[PDB]
This record gives C-alpha cells, structure tokens and sequence, in this order.
C-alpha cells in the first residue's frame, strides 16, 4: 500500500524558518515527482512546489509567492522530499501535503493528511478540557448527548477523538472560535445511548500538536 | 586473483580462405580459426566492476574495423580533408565486391582473461555478482549502421536501456531489444524506376509492440510521463539525418519518418520507408568523403533483425512536461559498445 | 539540358599558359560532369580529362599530365581549362562538354564518360608569328574554255585563322569555293577562293571579292577583271 | 499562469437532481487531444481525491453518478443524481504545464426536507467553575434547514454580546446540520443567578424550544 | 591506353541506301561505348551511348550494336543530313583515359564527274610584291581522289605547292580542288611555260592546262 506521510509543521514566528518533511512507503520514490501543495486556512489550494527525478537533473521549480524563501529537495535512498522555508511570512500560513505526481496523464495519485503550520508571535498553550456531562434535564427519549469542552488553546488545529478511535457515530466536533481573549475554543459532542450512560465509559482524546500535548478527560454524570 | 588491465588483443573468427568476401579476407590475413573448444568458468562468490563506456575493447574494435574498411572497400574518389583550408584526393580503381559481416571473436593473450556478466538485468554499468571468465568473446557481426542497430544480440528478459549519463542530455542512450524486429530492404531490378530507389519493408504490428515496450522501460528507468511524439533527427548530415547502412556493398539510407509519431501520452499493412542508394557518402571515419560505383544489376535484397537502436534526449523535460528524444548514430564506438557491454580484460594475479 | 558557352579564340607564343571559360546555364550545375575534348586541325578529337563537378576533382590524360589544370567555379556556374608551357602541336579547337550525372546533391552519380553537350569550340592558335592581314591578290579569267569562266581571289600571309570571303558583297554565292587555308612554311596562311560564271558575262559584270581578317581588323576588297 | 476560474463557489442541489460545477481556464489546456484537466472531492479534514481525470475519465471506484466533460478552456464536472454523501468541496487543477494551478473551489451542498433539531443544555463543569470562568452550552443536533434562533436568557434577562455560535458542516450521510452556542461568564457573574434557559426558534418546530436549568441542580 | 580504330576511313554510300560502321578496341570495352556525328564547322552530336542506346533527338534510323571490342553503328537510310564525320568513343577504365577513333568520313555516292581544269598565272601586283602564285583548279569533279603535277619547261616540281580541297557539295555532291605553286620573281621570270597535269578517273588520258608567262 502507498503512503505519504508529512510531519514538520507548528508554529514559527515572521521571519523564522521551518523544515517539512513527507516520507513515502509502497511506492517507488525515485520514479516519482514530489509536489508541496497548501490549503489556506480559507480551504483554498495552492501549489508550492515540484522536484523531479535524477535524470532531469533534480530540476525544481517554486511558485512566485514562495520562490527565494522555501527550498524543496528530496532523498531518494529514505523516500522522502523535504521543505526547508526561510524567511516565513503570514501569507505562508496553511496545512502543507505533499503529493505525486498531480501534474498531466493520469488516472490515480496520492496525498498524505497533511502538517499544519501557522506564522504570527503569539506564544503556545494547550487547551483546558472540561466535561460536558450527559443530563437528567438534557436527554430525549433515549439518545442523551454529552461532550468535551475544549477551551483556551492556541494555535489551530486541535483533534478530538472518542474512547481512542472506537467511538465514531454520532460525534459532532465544531469548528473552533477564537475568543477575545486570542485563544481558540469548541467543543466536541457525540449522541449514545441514555441507557449506555452508566454501562459505557465515554472518554475524549484531546491532541493539540503545536503543544505537543495530550489529554484524555472521562465524561460522567454529575 | 586479477586486475583491470588491458592489453593489446587478437582476433578470432571461422573465415573462409576460399571466400573472396572481403570481410572473410580481412578475418583470414588478420584473425587466427575460433577456439575449437571454448569455455566459460563461472566464478564463486564473486562481485566484479564493469563498465561499457570506459572499455578498451571498444577502441580496438573500432580500429579493427577501420582498417578492415580501408582494406576492403575501393571507392573511386576518396577525400580527406584536415581543417587557409585545402584538401586532397586519392582515386584508385572501383569495383564491386561482395559485401556480407562474418562474426568476430576477440581474445586476450597470455596473462589476460575476459570476465563476462551473466546478469539479465546488468543494466550496463556497475556490479555483478554473476562473472565468468573466458578467453574469446561471442561472434559478434560488424554491422556498421546508424540509428538501427541490425545483426546484434538482444537482451536476455527486459528491454535494456543504457547510457554513458542518462542525466546529461549530450550523451546517447542505447536499447537493446529483448524481441527482434524484422526488416526487408530490397532494390528490384525493368527499367522502370530510379536505379537508386529502393524500400524497407517492416510489420507495424511488431514494431508497435515493442516500440510500446520501450518506452514503458523508458518510464521504469524514469518519468512515467508523456514521450512525445518521436520525432526524426534534426538537423546533419544524411548520414545521422536518415538509417545509413550496408547491404551487399551498396550503401542504403532509408527515410525513418514513418516510423517516428509515437503520440502516446500513456499507452494490415506493412510500413514501408523508401531509401536511396548513395555513392557520395560520408565516412564515418572522419577521415571525409568518398565516392564508390554504381549498383550491381539484378535484385539487391537484405533481410535482418532489429535488434537495438541509438537515441539523443532533448532535455525539454526539466522545464516542460515532455520528453524528446530523436534517432542518433554515427559514432560507431557506441555500435562496438552494443555488443561489448558485459565484456572486459583483466590482467591475471 | 545545359547551354555550354565557351570564351573567344585565343592566339598564344609557345612557352606561355592558357585558360578558356565555358559557361554552362538552364540546369543544377552540380548535377553534371564536364570534360574538355580537344582536335587539332585535319585530325580527330582528344580526350583531355573531365572534372567530377560535385566533388570538384579532375582527372587528366596522361600525356600532358602535369601541364593540364580543370576547374569550376560553383558560384558562377562556370569551367575552365588551363594549358601551360604551350606547344605549337597544342593548336587546336577546343571543346567543352558535360553529362547529367543524376541527383548528385542526394549521394546519386552516375559517373557517365560520355558527352551529351557540346559547346560551340574555341579555337586556341600557338605559334611563334605576329598577327597580320592578308594580301589579296586577282585570279583574272583567261581565254577558261567553254561557256563558263573561272576567276577568284588568292588570300595569302595571314595569321591568325580565320579568315572570311564573300563575292559582291554577298549578291554571288552559286558556284562559289572558298578552300580551307593551308600553313606555309612561313608560318603565315594562305587560301584561296574561286567561283565560275558564265564567260559571255565577263566585261558586263563585275565580280568584287571581299575578304575580311578580324584578328588584324583588316577588310579589303579586291576587284577581278578579265586582264 | 494558467489560471483557473471555477463558479459557483457556494451551490446548493435538491437530493436526486444533478450538481453542475465549471472551471473556465485563462488558456487552453489541450495537448494532443488530451485535456489535462482533473477534479477532485475533498471532505472536510481530508486531503484532496481524484474524482476525474483527463476531462472525462473517472477514477477507479469513483461512482458511476460522477462524470467529467469539456476541452479547451471549458470544462465541468457533473454528478448526477446528487447524493447526500456528496456535500463537499471540489476543486479544479490544471495538469497541462507547471506551475500547478487549481481553482478557487466550489462548496457543494444541499436542499433537504425540514428537520427539527434535537437541543440539549449543558451546565458549566465544577472543574470549570474552580477555574474562574463558566461557560454554559446550549446544543442543537441534527436539523435542515441551517437557520435557527439561539437566545440566551439568565434570571429572563435575555444576553447578548457574551455568547458565541459554531456549526458544523453538512452531514454527509443525514444531510443535517449541528450547531453549538456557547455562554461565558465570570465565575461571579454566574453565581449571581440562578436559572439559565436557552430558547431555540426553527422552522421544524412549530413552538420554539427552552431548554433551561436552575444553577447547581444536577 | 586502349587505342580505338574504327574503318573504314571513308565511306561512300548512295543516298537511300544502309551504311554499317566498324570500331574495334584494342581491349574489352564492355558496353561503355558512345558513337558520335560531327559536321563540318560544328560540335560532335552525341548519336549513342551505352552501345546501343539513342541519346534523345536521334532519330530511329540510327542503332548501334556490339560489346566488347567490337561495335557496329548501322544507319538504315542515308538522309541528306546523316552525311557526316561520325567517332566511337571509350569510357571504360577507371582512373579514366579516355579515348576517340580516328573517325569515319561518310561521303554522298554519286556517278563519276571529270574536273573542270582551269590555270590562273599570278597578278602583276603580286609579281611587283616581288613573288608568284600559279593557281590550278580543278572544279566540281567525283570522285575526292585526283592527281596534280606541276610541270615548269617540261621540268616536274616537287615541294614548292600546297593543295587545298572543299567540302562535298551540298547540291551536286562534287568536290574541287585548288593547287597553289609558288616561287620567287626571280624563278618566276627563269622559266617559261608553266603547266598543270590533271590526272582522275573521270579523264580518259591526263589534262593539261598552260601559260607562256608574259
Ligand atoms: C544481417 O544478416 C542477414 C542474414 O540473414 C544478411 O542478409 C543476407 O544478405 C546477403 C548479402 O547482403 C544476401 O546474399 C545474397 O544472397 C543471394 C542468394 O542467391 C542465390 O544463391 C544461393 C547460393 O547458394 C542459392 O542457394 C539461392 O537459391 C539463390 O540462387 C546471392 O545471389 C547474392 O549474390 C549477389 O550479390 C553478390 C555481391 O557481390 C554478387 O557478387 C552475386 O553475383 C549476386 O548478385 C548475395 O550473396 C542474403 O541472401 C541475405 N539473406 C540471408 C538469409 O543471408 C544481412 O545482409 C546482414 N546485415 C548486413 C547489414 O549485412
Ligand atoms: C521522409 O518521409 C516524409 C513523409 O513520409 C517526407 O515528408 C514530407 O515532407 C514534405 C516536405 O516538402 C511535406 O510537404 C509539405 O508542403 C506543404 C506545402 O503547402 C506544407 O504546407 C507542409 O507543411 C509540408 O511542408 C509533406 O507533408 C511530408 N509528408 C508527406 C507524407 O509527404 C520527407 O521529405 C522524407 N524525407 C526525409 C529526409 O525526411
Ligand atoms: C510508473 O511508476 C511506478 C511507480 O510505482 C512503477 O511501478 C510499479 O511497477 C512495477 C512493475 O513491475 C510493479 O512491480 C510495482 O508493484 C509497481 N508499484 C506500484 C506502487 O504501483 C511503474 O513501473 C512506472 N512505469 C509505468 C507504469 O509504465
Ligand atoms: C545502472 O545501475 C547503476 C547502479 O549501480 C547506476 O549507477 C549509479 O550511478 C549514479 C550516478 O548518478 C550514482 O549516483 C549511484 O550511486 C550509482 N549506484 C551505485 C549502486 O553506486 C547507473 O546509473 C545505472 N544506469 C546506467 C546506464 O549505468
Ligand atoms: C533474425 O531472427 C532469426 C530467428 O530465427 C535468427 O535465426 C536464428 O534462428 C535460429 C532458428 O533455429 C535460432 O536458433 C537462432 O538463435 C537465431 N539467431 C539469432 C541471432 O537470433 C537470425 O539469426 C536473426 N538475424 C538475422 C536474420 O539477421
Ligand atoms: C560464499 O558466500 C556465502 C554467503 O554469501 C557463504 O555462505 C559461502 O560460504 C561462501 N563460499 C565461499 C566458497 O566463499
Ligand atoms: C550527468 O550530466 C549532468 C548534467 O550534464 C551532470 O550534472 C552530472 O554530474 C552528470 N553525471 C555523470 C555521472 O556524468
Ligand atoms: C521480405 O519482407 C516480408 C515483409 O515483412 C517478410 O515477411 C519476409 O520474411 C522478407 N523476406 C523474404 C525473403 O521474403
Ligand atoms: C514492400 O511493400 C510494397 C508495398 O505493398 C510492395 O510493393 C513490395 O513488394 C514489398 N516488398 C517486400 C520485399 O515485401
Ligand atoms: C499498437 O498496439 C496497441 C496495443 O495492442 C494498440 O492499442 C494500438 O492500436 C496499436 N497501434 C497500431 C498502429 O498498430
Ligand atoms: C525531419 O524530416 C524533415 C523532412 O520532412 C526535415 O525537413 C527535418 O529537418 C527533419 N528533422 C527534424 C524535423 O528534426
Ligand atoms: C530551465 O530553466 C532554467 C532556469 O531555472 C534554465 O537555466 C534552463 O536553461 C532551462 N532549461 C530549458 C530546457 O528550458
């Protein structure tokens, strides 16, 4: 099975400089171009960069927007293709995939999930997780709702998963707001069974990667 | 025990003494008989260096075979330039000969041996874990030729893609073929048509097959992208403008455009490419013109395989999105290089 | 075809070189070979040698192997012949000529030995004497019996060739010989010219020979009269 | 560059009816008879995936109701009947000639029948409470159409400027929408009343909903 | 050198009727063997090459036959206008030398014509130019072949004339002849008759013609 696999991102301040790398398996890596693609944070895509192959001498070649501050190469005996930025700007703020071959013919290409990076001088913080707990006023006939609230963190993105991955139905995970204090917020949400509520453990795991930290909250009626 | 080394070889070769062709002439006042009982030993647990484009064997083959062109053929006028620029000009008799290459077996005198590469997949240059020692190459035809390599060997499983710096744009590639393609060149005899007209009739279904093949190998060494179009030399002497060989003593040059318009992005009737028969030729020993006499009457007839062929990459790759590549030749080095690709000298320790 | 157009007569003391131009229009001038073809007064024709146009390399008899230069000149379609250390056997006309070869320019040639097109001739005169006009002298008719008389013009001591005749400035051409000069041992040439005409018109007409030598720009016109 | 102008960027299609998408290109982007054009569906927090290539090529297990068209300069992307998995966005990319361009995306969405939401209220954690801050979250789960009226009232005093809305993209299996408002205050403020209510007003109910709780009740 | 003779010398042939003309080399030719026609004044006319190829313009009466040293040109009808000199030619070596017959004069066969005899004693401005030219003339006979003695007092001369002699006429086919003695004014004015012999097939005994100078 082909994979991609980019790691690198956080937070890095204007002016500052950051390295991404994207790391392949099932693939033969030196057969194939490598491409860095960004998605803004308004959900747009944008392309940064290409590196081919040995035999057109390793040419490659950098969106203007990009051209003199980021460097792309690659290792083909490690699979991989790299993204050194220098001299980072606000406009490079985004979630950085790195891709193949996504140029002319065609008929299937591959994407990793992506590494996010954001720009700004705010410094980090995880967030605070509370427990939205499931209540005798708040069920319905059966299905009751419970939560965690995932408060002050920044920057973007946090995830949240439920009982380590097992727990997918149901689950509403919004979309953060920043607060006028400059930290993000959400919450997390998932229906279950009221019937459920004091069989089945419910647990939250919070991932905030620009902290790298992790907090798994159990949620219980209070 | 041994060293790479090379040394000054001789020629094998099973000429008739009897023949007065010229290339069994040449073998029989130069070359000694072939090995009665040659061997091969192959070699435990041993991983040997080798590289084609830095072979000695092919320089003494090239001189070999020069000597046995300057020997053999007569033209009428021949030219030499050396650039105040002025030449000069031999003339000497002309007459028809029978023209027909016998294979050649190189070997190595005392001291020496030759380690041969049994990798199906040795890919030119580099290591090999699968050597045998021997003293005299396989028989390997002469066969002087542009862009079409004829009357050569082929590869053992794949098509075999080889080259000096597949990175450099300057340097040629050759393939070598795992399946042959026929090829019949004819001249008819009554007076209708030009006495120089003739035609190279090839099946498209075969060509197309394995042109499909080549260029899917050309995609596993690199890019997996859009070969474009394939088109003919540009610019040159007709020599490397158009396929230049022998048949009979006559010397053919074949329009190759029609088999040049490979539009394939990713993936009955014969072709048929006219040729004509040049006496004003280019040597291609750099050594400058040379005119022969007319053709011989009857048919002139040739039936051969191809077996290989020389490109030159257009590096527009870098910066576009094709890739072109155009016939080449001309240097028949790289043709000697064809068949002495797995072969070299080492000195005994 | 080609139209072969050689250069004018030449007059030459033994011991000196000439070169004479031919030039050849209406068709791929590379196309062709030419050779030079040579023939001495009263004699036949002598193969010179002929130049491979294309490859610009001629080859030579061997007699005069060694004196004997073919050129061409690609630019201006045009061939030439030099011959030095002239000799007095070297008098002759000389003739350009050529064959189409094939497409020369795409490797095709023929190498023809024959001659398709000939130029016109140039006459080429080695000798040791000076240019100078004739003398015209009168054939008067005698008592030429019958009813025809004979008279004419005796053109002596000239050189070089030719020399031109003509009776009443052309108006009498029937029964006119005008005989090819023979070389005296002077050097010098000398012919003569003859016609006959009816005896009863001797003393009513009158019969002028005008001769005409270009080379000395001489032109004299000689009136012959019975007595 | 070949710049690439996709429209619309928001379309909303009725379940069963066909979704039409553009992508006009500043030049063209033909070679050989090939359109080196691609579209791609990206849900939300996943990376991009090939739905068409070439123009008219579907992808491998690409469903049958996708389908590509166009040459040139004009080009579209058509599914047909829409499906309700179908919500999200697509985009257009020129494979013709490096720099790599996309298009500016369009949202794909969708008309469904009406649904009312399920609400819940959840009061702020005694962890939370310790802290210094309370907030307060008023849910509403699994309604259509988007629009809905979230007031907060403490002691019936209706608030504003101190509540904060998110909501969630639209369900790719029930179509529906979810939707969270969340209530800050101080952990004064918060002790100083006692009944919080949220009332939530859409088309699915013919009542508007109050959900409320008195402060410390379980 | 391969020498090439071609026979016979003349040819006489009634117009109308077939010639056939020899050449032989002197070692094999093959077939690169060309034949010729030259008039009097003009350039050759390429007629056949290849041996027995008409070069374009050659009319079909015209065919050549042979292969290695021997070749034939055959014309099937003489026309007035294939009364010419004609030449083989060889082209066969390489390096190429080559080589021309001598030529084969073909002449119009008619019936026998005597020579109209006629004397001409020199010209008092040529006597005072201080020499003397006697001019014999022999007009309009067949065939070429005639003889013509100088006889001054009886006294047969030897070395001191030069003949001259036309083209076969065009409308009578005759030839004529001119015979020119010369010698100075002081042997001019030792002797005293001076006369001319003509001796041809077409006079039953030898003509002479005379003058008594002065
Ligand atoms: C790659 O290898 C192939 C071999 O497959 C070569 O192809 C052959 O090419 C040669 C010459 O190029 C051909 O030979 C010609 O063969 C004719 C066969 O004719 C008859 O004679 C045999 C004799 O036993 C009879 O059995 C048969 O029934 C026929 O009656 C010969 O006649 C030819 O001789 C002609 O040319 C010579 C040239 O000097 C003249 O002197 C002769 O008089 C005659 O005109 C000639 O020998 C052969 O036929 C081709 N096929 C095969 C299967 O061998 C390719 O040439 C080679 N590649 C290159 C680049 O050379
Ligand atoms: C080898 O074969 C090819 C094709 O089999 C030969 O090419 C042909 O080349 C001629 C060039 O004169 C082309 O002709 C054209 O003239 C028109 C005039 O309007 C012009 O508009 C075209 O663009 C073109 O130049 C002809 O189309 C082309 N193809 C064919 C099938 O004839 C080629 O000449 C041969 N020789 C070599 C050495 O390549
Ligand atoms: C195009 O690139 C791919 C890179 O994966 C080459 O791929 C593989 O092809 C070999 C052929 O024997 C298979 O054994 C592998 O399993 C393939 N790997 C994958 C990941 O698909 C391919 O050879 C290249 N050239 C083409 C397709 O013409
Ligand atoms: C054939 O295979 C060999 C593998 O040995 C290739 O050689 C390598 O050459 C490149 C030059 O760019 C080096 O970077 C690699 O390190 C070499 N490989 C090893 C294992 O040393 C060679 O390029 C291939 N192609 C040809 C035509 O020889
Ligand atoms: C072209 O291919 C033929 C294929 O038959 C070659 O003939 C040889 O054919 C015999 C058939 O019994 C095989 O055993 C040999 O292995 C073939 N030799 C080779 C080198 O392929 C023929 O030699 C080939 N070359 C030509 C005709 O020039
Ligand atoms: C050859 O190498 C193998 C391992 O690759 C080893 O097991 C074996 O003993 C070796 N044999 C000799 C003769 O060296
Ligand atoms: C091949 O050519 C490229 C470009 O000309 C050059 O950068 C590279 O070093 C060359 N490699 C070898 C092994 O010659
Ligand atoms: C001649 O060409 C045809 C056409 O490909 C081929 O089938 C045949 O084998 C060739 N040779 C002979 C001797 O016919
Ligand atoms: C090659 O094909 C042409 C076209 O049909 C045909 O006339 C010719 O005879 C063929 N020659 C051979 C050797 O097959
Ligand atoms: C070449 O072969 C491929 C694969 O069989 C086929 O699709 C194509 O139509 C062929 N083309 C020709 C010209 O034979
Ligand atoms: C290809 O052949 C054509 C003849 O049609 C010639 O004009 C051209 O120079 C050749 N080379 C190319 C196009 O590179
Ligand atoms: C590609 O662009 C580079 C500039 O980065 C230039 O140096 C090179 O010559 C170009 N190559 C081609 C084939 O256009």
């Amino acid at each position: 099975e082909v994979k991609l696999e980019e790691s690198g991102g956080g937070l890095v301040q204007p002016g500052g400089s950051m390295k991404l790398s994207c790391v392949a398996s099932g693939i033969t890596f030196s057969n194939s171009w490598m491409s860095w693609v960004r998605q803004s944070p308004e959900k747009g895509l944008e392309w940064v960069a290409e590196i081919r192959l040995k035999a057109q001498n390793y040419a490659t070649h950098y969106a203007a927007s990009v051209k003199g501050r980021f460097t792309i190469s690659r290792d083909d005996s490690k699979s991989s293709v790299y993204l050194q930025m220098n001299n980072l700007r606000p406009e490079d703020t985004g979630i950085y995939y790195c891709t193949t071959p996504l140029g002319g013919y065609f008929d299937m290409d591959y994407w990793g999930q992506g590494t996010s990076l954001t720009v700004s001088s705010a410094s980090t913080k995880g967030p605070s997780v509370f427990p939205l707990a499931p209540s005798s006023k708040s069920t319905s006939g059966g299905t009751a709702a419970l939560g965690c609230l995932v408060k002050d963190y920044f920057p973007e993105p946090v995830t949240v998963s439920w009982n380590s991955g097992a727990l997918t139905s149901g689950v509403h995970t919004f979309p953060a707001v920043l607060q006028s204090s400059g930290l993000y917020s959400l919450s997390s949400v998932v229906t279950v069974p009221s019937s459920s509520l004091g069989t089945q453990t419910y647990i939250c795991n919070v991932n905030h990667k620009p902290s790298n930290t992790k907090v798994d909250k159990r949620v219980e009626p209070k | 025990v041994w060293k790479d080394a090379e040394t000054t070889l001789f020629c094998a070769s099973d000429a008739k003494a009897y023949e007065t062709e010229k290339h069994n002439v040449w073998a029989t006042h130069a070359c000694v008989p072939t090995d009665p009982n040659p061997q091969e030993i192959h070699l435990e647990n041993v991983t040997e260096e080798f590289n084609m484009w830095k072979n000695n064997m092919v320089e003494q083959m090239h001189t070999d075979i020069i000597s046995l062109w300057d020997q053999s053929l007569k033209p009428c006028v021949k030219l030499t330039p050396l650039c105040n620029c002025n030449t000069s000009a031999i003339t000497q008799a002309c007459p028809k000969v029978s023209f027909e290459p016998i294979p050649i077996h190189y070997c190595a005198p005392a001291g020496f041996a030759i380690l041969k590469c049994k990798d199906k997949k040795f890919n030119g240059t580099g290591p090999c874990p699968s050597v045998s020692t021997v003293q005299c190459t396989h028989g390997i035809k002469p066969v002087v030729s542009t862009q079409l390599l004829l009357n050569g060997s082929l590869a053992e499983e794949e098509v075999m893609i080889r080259s000096e710096n597949i990175t450099n744009n300057a340097k040629n590639i050759l393939v070598q073929f795992n399946t042959p393609v026929q090829i019949n060149c004819t001249r008819p005899n009554d007076i209708i048509g030009d006495i120089r007209q003739a035609h190279c009739n090839v099946s498209k279904a075969t060509w197309n097959e394995t042109l499909g093949k080549v260029v899917k190998q050309l995609r596993k060494h690199f890019g997996n992208n859009t070969i474009i179009r394939f088109a003919n030399s540009s610019g040159g002497d007709l020599e490397v403008t158009t396929h230049s060989f022998n048949c009979g003593g006559e010397f053919f040059y074949c329009n190759t455009s029609g088999l040049f318009n490979s539009t394939w992005i990713s993936n009955n009737d014969s072709i048929t490419l006219p040729c004509r028969i040049k006496q004003i030729i280019n040597m291609w020993q750099r050594i400058g013109q040379a005119m022969y006499a007319p053709p011989i009457q009857g048919v002139i007839r040739c039936v051969s395989n191809i077996t290989g062929l020389i490109l030159t990459r257009d590096g527009g790759s870098t910066n576009s999105t094709t890739e072109t590549f155009r016939p080449g030749g001309g240097d028949m080095r790289d043709n000697w290089r064809s068949e002495l690709y797995k072969y070299k000298v080492v000195k005994i320790e | 075809e080609v139209q072969l157009v050689e250069s004018g007569a030449e007059v030459k003391k033994p011991g000196s070189s000439v070169k004479v131009s031919c030039k050849a229009s209406g068709d791929t001038f590379i196309r062709y070979s030419f050779t030079w073809v040579r023939q001495a007064p009263g004699q036949g024709l002598e193969w010179m040698g002929r130049i491979i146009t294309i490859l610009d390399v001629a080859h030579y008899a061997p007699h005069l192997q060694g004196r004997v230069t073919i050129t061409a000149d690609k630019s201006t379609s045009t061939v030439y012949l030099e011959l030095r250390n002239l000799r007095s056997d070297d008098t002759a006309v000389y003739f350009c000529a050529g064959v189409y070869e094939g497409e020369a320019d795409e490797g095709e040639y023929d190498n023809n030995g024959f001659l398709k097109h000939w130029g016109q001739g140039t006459l080429v005169t080695v000798s040791s004497a000076s240019t100078k006009g004739p003398s015209v002298f009168p054939l008067a008719p005698s008592s030429t019996s019958g009813g025809t008389a004979a008279l004419g013009c005796l053109v002596k001591d000239y050189f070089p060739e030719p020399v031109t005749v003509s009776w009443n400035s052309g108006a009498l051409t029937s029964g006119v010989h005008t005989f090819p000069a023979v070389l005296q041992s002077s050097g010098l040439y000398s012919l003569s010219s003859v016609v006959t005409v009816p005896s009863s018109s001797l003393g009513t007409q009158t019969y002028i020979c005008n001769v005409n030598h270009k080379p000395s720009n001489t032109k004299v016109d000689k009136k012959v009269e019975p007595k | 560059d070949i710049v690439l102008t996709q429209s619309p960027a928001s379309l909303a299609v009725s379940l069963g009816q066909r979704a039409t998408i553009s992508c006009r290109a500043s030049e063209s982007v033909d070679i050989y008879g090939i359109s080196f054009m691609n579209w791609f569906q990206q849900r939300p927090g996943q990376p991009p995936k090939l739905l068409i290539y070439a123009a008219s090529n579907r992808g491998s297990g690409v469903p049958a109701r996708f389908s590509g068209s166009g040459s040139g300069t004009d080009f579209s992307l058509n599914i047909h009947p829409m499906e309700e998995d179908d919500t999200a966005m697509y985009f257009c990319q020129q494979s013709k000639e490096v720099p790599w361009t996309f298009g500016g995306g369009t949202k794909l969405e969708i008309k469904r029948t009406v649904a009312a939401p399920s609400v819940f209220i959840f009061p702020p954690s005694d962890e939370q409470l310790k802290s210094g801050t309370a907030s307060v979250v008023c849910l509403l789960n699994n309604f259509y159409p988007r629009e809905a009226k979230v007031q907060w009232k403490v002691d019936n005093a209706l608030q504003s400027g101190n509540s904060q809305e998110s909501v969630t993209e639209q369900d790719s299996k029930d179509s529906t929408y979810s939707l969270s408002s969340t209530l800050t205050l101080s952990k004064a403020d918060y002790e100083k009343h006692k009944v919080y209510a949220c009332e939530v007003t859409h088309q699915g109910l013919s009542s508007p909903v109050t959900k409320s709780f008195n402060r410390g009740e379980c």
